[PDB]
């Protein structure tokens, strides 16, 4: 399949919080033991002029609201300060609570539908992330910020994968197709083990560097005023 | 809502009766793209939108895939793969008023273009000449909107209420369906099942394929279904074809 | 401001020119010089606009032009109805509009 | 297209007067609206102009004393005159500017500018004394 | 839509009277036609109603005495009154029912029912004495 | 038949309700209750129909409803022209139509 995945062996920005770009999706994982991580914030400008997603894990129930919030310079949530003066917003949501305990999250905005994936596991290794919710928010999100002390942030990219579904229907392995020449072979043969040989995976092609236009330099303007703006037809 | 700020409420988790709309005669234009208006009662959509607005003057027919003009390029552009219906009817006797209900804006000029299914309420001043003007309507910097004018004196220029139903039938488990009364399911017999629009013929059996709590149906190498989570019981049934062969 | 001759005169049949000198900001810089006709007791009427063009529904004898900082209304074939004052309204040069002093034409 | 005016009359210097210009067949927001006065037996003096939205432009002779306004609901054009003076004695006209694509010379498209004056109001007498 | 009536006047009890209601702009067969009378200075009493075709429905006070009819060619509505009585003194109105899809409701399509009264006739005086 | 109050009264500005009690056959069973207004010497005029709706071209202050076997005409903001009698015409229950006794409203 061709979808927005996290490219294998990518640089994840370990943070210890400032606002972070949410360019086309964001990976998120953090290992805690007392729920110091407390939610998220998503939006474009966060200055009450537009809508903005906001997730805060209340004691027992999650809270997902899309309101023209006014976020402080350093919003936090044990006293909450940003969730004040929300006007004329178009979404509310409550569900079961989220979250040596590694908790991963994938945040994708696909055609206005906010998709959240998660997998809490007790970071080498592999684990498939089952989907949690599909939020019909329909808002523009360009930056995001976590609501608080050590979390990682990886950005997704449109890179196709070769997902290996187990005999029980769970994703066991995956091949980042555009990671290295060997992995591109694994997509051509559609297998995780390739035999000794020489396989044609793709085709090299020098890309163009500049676009040159060479038109005649006769600067006469055609008499389209003499055929349209004429007096006698 | 005015065409520059068209409303949209996503419809889901209900029974959709398009009979009450298809047989009504007050609708002037009922054009459907990708679907037939008479087969809307037997379908199941993952999400159905309803983009309602009013478009008077010219451009009563610009609400269609692959059309250009001042409305379809600066106010409300539909994609080229549009799947849905476009309903319209003149509402001169509700959106007219005794004098003038100059209450609908249409966003002249905009900038260079507009992407499909996009909306913008920004009323910042549009500059066609020089840049200097910042939030001021100067010599060559016009207020972008410009209101509508409604009166019988203007048929080709009276308001036409438009509702653009946009069905998306591949995005999720089907949640809005037609008015079809469910029947009891029978197994171990070749039947022509209908699992919320998933039409097909086969013999349903109990299964051991342990579906995960989010997966709703299995699929074959081709675009044919192998297992289904039956509604109203959340049970996993296998679809094998009833026997065939040469003679 | 815009200066105009206080009055002009002519006989029916011939032509008359009407001048309007101003600065290089509005007439000499911009191109939206207009002309109007106002009969005593009536509201003015758009005679020339775009300083070349003429609004439809108006006698084609009316004609206008501008040479630099000076505007010109060249009426041709004067009739008896032409008796009225004519105001030259140029562009505004940043939204402070201006008008001429007025030229009361008298037909012989 | 119609433009009717009302509100003028006898008034003392320094007082206040608000003019009205109800416009039928178009709006105070479709095309630029402008006020222009004519002293008794004299020339035409442009008073002020409001654009389709967000403009309060006046003349140096009436800055700080006159304010132009409108009511979209009633489709009327207003002109507040505060601190009137003896030199403000004139008949005031409300002039609608040129609609976009006036007479549609099929060469140029929709650029609003079209700076001229379309049909005027009837005019109301303002005598400050 | 117009409905003109004629035929009423002075008449003795037990006689006969035939009323007329010529309808222009519509037909006696397009929408239901009904007769309704109003005693002098009193309420409204529905007399009878004929449907678009095949109905002779009357009120219990006029059954067997009045018969409602129509002429498709002349587009007129008729009401025979036989064996008149003193309590029939009233002004009689011919009322056209609601045309199908009246007021263009978009929820209910073309189901004729729309049971109400559209524009009426002028009314004619019937004095039985 | 349909029973109505012989008269109601009120002052301009406020609202007035008008009742019409009947059987469960036409008003309580069916949903085609209508209302009319008849000025002295004029033919009646359709005020309410479908016992929820209102015909276009009529002041929006008029409003109607029915609770079981009782119909209601809730006029709001009485003016001077409202002075007339109002008849409640329900459905017919098999083509024997009925009308109310009439409510002559008097505006103060
Ligand atoms: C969390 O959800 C809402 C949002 O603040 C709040 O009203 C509710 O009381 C909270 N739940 C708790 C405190 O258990
Ligand atoms: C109120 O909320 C609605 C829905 O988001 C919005 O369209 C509207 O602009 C808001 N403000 C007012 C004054 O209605
Ligand atoms: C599938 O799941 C069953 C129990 O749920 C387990 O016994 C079996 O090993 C699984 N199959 C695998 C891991 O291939
Ligand atoms: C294009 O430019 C060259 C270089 O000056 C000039 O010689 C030539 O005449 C130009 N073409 C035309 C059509 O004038």
């Amino acid at each position: 399949t061709q979808d927005l995945f996290l490219p294998f062996f990518s640089n994840v920005t370990w943070f210890h919080n400032p606002v972070l770009p949410f360019n086309d999706g964001v990976y998120f994982a953090s290992t805690e033991k007392s729920n110091i991580i407390r939610g998220w914030i998503f939006g474009t400008t966060l200055d009450s002029k537009t809508q903005s997603l906001l997730i805060v894990n209340n004691a027992t129930n999650v809270v997902i609201k899309v309101c023209e919030f006014q976020f402080c310079n350093d919003p936090f949530l044990s006293e909450f300060r940003v969730y004040s003066s929300a006007n004329n917003c178009t979404f509310e949501y409550v569900s079961q609570p989220f979250l040596k305990n590694l908790r991963e999250f994938v945040f994708k905005n696909i055609d206005g539908y906010f998709k959240i994936y998660s997998k809490h596991t007790p970071p080498q290794g592999f684990s498939a992330l089952e989907p949690l919710v599909d939020l019909p928010i329909g808002i523009n999100i360009t930056r995001f910020q976590t609501l608080l002390a050590a979390y990682y942030v990886g950005y997704l990219q449109p890179r196709t994968f070769l997902l290996k579904y187990n005999e029980n229907g769970t994703i066991t392995d995956a091949v980042d197709c555009a990671l290295d020449p060997l992995s591109e072979t694994k997509c051509t043969l559609k297998s995780f083990t390739v035999e000794k040989g020489i396989y044609q995976t793709s085709n090299f092609r020098v890309q163009p560097t500049e676009s040159i236009v060479r038109f005649p330099n006769i600067t006469n303007l055609c008499p389209f005023g003499e055929v349209f703006n004429a007096t006698r037809f | 809502a005015s065409v520059y700020a068209w409303n949209r409420k996503r419809i889901s988790n209900c029974v959709a009766d398009y009979s009450v709309l298809y047989n009504s005669a007050s609708f002037s234009t009922f054009k459907c793209y990708g679907v037939s208006p008479t087969k809307l009662n037997d379908l199941c959509f993952t999400n159905v939108y309803a983009d309602s607005f009013v478009i008077r003057g010219d451009e009563v027919r610009q609400i269609a895939p692959g059309q250009t003009g001042k409305i379809a390029d600066y106010n409300y552009k539909l994609p080229d793969d549009f799947t849905g219906c476009v309903i319209a009817w003149n509402s001169n006797n509700l959106d007219s008023k005794v004098g003038g209900n100059y209450n609908y804006l249409y966003r002249l000029f905009r900038k260079s273009n507009l992407k499909p299914f996009e909306r913008d309420i920004s009323t910042e001043i549009y500059q066609a000449g020089s840049t200097p003007c910042n939030g001021v309507e100067g010599f060559n910097c016009y207020f972008p909107l410009q209101s509508y004018g409604f009166q019988p004196t203007n048929v080709g220029y009276q308001p036409y209420r438009v509702v653009v139903l946009s069905f998306e039938l591949l995005h999720a488990p089907a949640t809005v369906c037609g008015p079809k009364k469910s029947t009891n399911l029978v197994k171990n017999k070749c039947v022509n099942f209908n699992f919320n629009g998933l039409t097909g013929t086969g013999v349903l059996t109990e299964s051991n394929k342990k579906f995960l709590p989010f997966q709703q149906f299995g699929r074959d190498i081709a675009d044919t279904t192998d297992a289904v989570r039956d509604p109203q019981t959340l049970e996993i049934l296998d679809i094998t074809p009833c026997s065939f062969g040469g003679v | 401001a815009l200066t105009q001759p206080a009055s002009v005169s002519g006989s029916p049949g011939q032509s008359i020119t009407i001048s309007c000198t101003g600065t290089s900001s509005d007439v000499g810089g911009y191109n939206y010089v207009s002309w109007y006709q106002q009969h005593p007791g009536k509201a003015p009427k758009l005679m020339i606009y775009d300083v070349s063009n003429r609004p439809s529904g108006v006698s084609n004898r009316f004609s206008g032009s501008k040479s630099g900082n000076t505007a010109s209304l060249t009426i041709s074939g004067l009739q008896a109805e032409d008796e009225a004052d004519y105001y030259c309204s140029s562009y505004t040069s940043s939204s402070t509009r201006v008008f001429g002093t007025g030229t009361k034409v008298t037909v012989l | 297209v119609q433009l009717v005016e009302s509100g003028g009359g006898l008034i003392q210097p320094g007082g206040s007067l608000r003019l009205s210009c109800a416009a039928s067949g178009f709006t105070v927001s479709n095309n630029y609206m402008s006020w222009v006065r004519q002293a008794p037996g004299k020339g035409l003096e442009w008073v002020s102009v409001i654009y389709s939205g967000g403009s309060t432009y006046y003349a140096d002779s009436v800055k700080g004393r006159f304010t132009i306004s409108r009511d979209k609901s009633k489709n009327t054009l207003y002109l507040q005159m505060n601190r009137l003076r003896a030199e403000d004695t004139a008949v005031y006209y409300c002039a609608r500017e040129g609609e976009v694509e006036g007479y549609n010379d099929f060469w140029s498209g929709y650029s609003r500018d079209r700076y001229y004056f379309d049909y005027w109001g009837q005019g109301t007498l303002v005598t400050v004394s």
